[PDB]
């Protein structure tokens, strides 16, 4: 059987929900407390738009390890909390960075509001949809806790990979 | 490999001597669990380790948790080795 590989890299500030992203995706329930240094690689076998997809997503924390992250992935989740500011801020320096790295001016990536079960909100819908619009990608809003756009975060991003 | 688990527990009654300000003889490993995480280029390990040391002569039963990190930078391994936590049971 026909099978195609995509190298996914998850990033973003400490607290945004990076592990417990990924963890929901793998493993289908909310880890709330998960080593917030450690990094690990996932391995799911997923149908998108009827592709068998093996996709092999990094869970980075954060080095000449994090630019050697950066030249092997395909995509990029860019995740930060809806109800954290700083974290949004930050998103420039992570694309900078990749850019940088892998010296295109086009890389796949989409643009991630996680937490947004949460009743506090400090971000807004239009701002992060106005950076993606920016910067020509997607954007989801996500919870790791409730599954919401989860799913659909990692697809999206694969359907950005194979766009290019 | 029983070696290496008691190789790395006197490694952590080291470390806690060292860096806790304690003065604890090691005499055995009593267990030892093993986790393991492989971001990519690596071959990292969490060792959970109960061992047996004496505390101003007494046998007293210690939890240690050792950090075993292995990157392939170019072509070249580098190890890296750090207590994370030691405590009495
Ligand atoms: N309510 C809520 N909490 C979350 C969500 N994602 C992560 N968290 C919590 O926020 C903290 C950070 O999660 P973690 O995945 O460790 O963040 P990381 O540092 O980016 O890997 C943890 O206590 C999580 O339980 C979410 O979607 N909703
Ligand atoms: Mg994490």
């Amino acid at each position: 059987s026909h099978m195609t590989e995509y190298k996914l890299v998850v990033v973003g500030a400490g607290g945004v929900g990076k592990s417990a992203l990924t963890i929901q995706l793998i493993q289908n329930h909310f880890v709330d407390e998960y080593d917030p240094t450690i990094e690990d690689s996932y391995r799911k076998q997923v149908v998108i738009d009827g592709e068998t997809c093996l996709l092999d997503i990094l869970d980075t924390a954060g080095s000449a390890m994090r630019d050697q992250y950066m030249r092997t992935g395909e995509g990029f989740l860019c995740v930060f909390a809806i109800n954290n500011t700083k974290s949004f801020e930050d998103i420039h320096h992570y694309r900078e960075q990749i850019k940088r790295v892998k010296d295109s001016e086009d890389v796949p990536m989409v643009l991630v509001g996680n937490k947004c079960d949460l009743p506090s909100r400090t971000v807004d819908t239009k701002q992060a949809q106005d950076l993606a619009r920016s910067y020509g990608i997607p954007f989801i809003e996500t919870s790791a806790k409730t599954r919401q756009g989860v799913d659909d975060a990692f697809y999206t991003l694969v359907r950005e990979i194979r766009k290019h | 490999n029983s070696l290496e688990i008691e190789e790395l527990a006197r490694f952590a009654v080291d470390e806690h001597n060292k860096k806790e300000n304690a003065l604890l003889e090691f005499v055995r490993v009593v267990k030892a669990k093993e986790q393991h995480f492989t971001p990519w280029f690596q071959r990292n390990t969490m060792y959970y380790l109960t061992l047996e040391a004496k505390d101003g002569g007494k046998k007293k039963l210690y939890e240690a948790k050792v950090w075993v990190k292995r990157i392939m930078v170019t072509d070249k391994m580098r190890n890296f080795k750090e207590l994370q936590e030691f405590k009495p049971v």
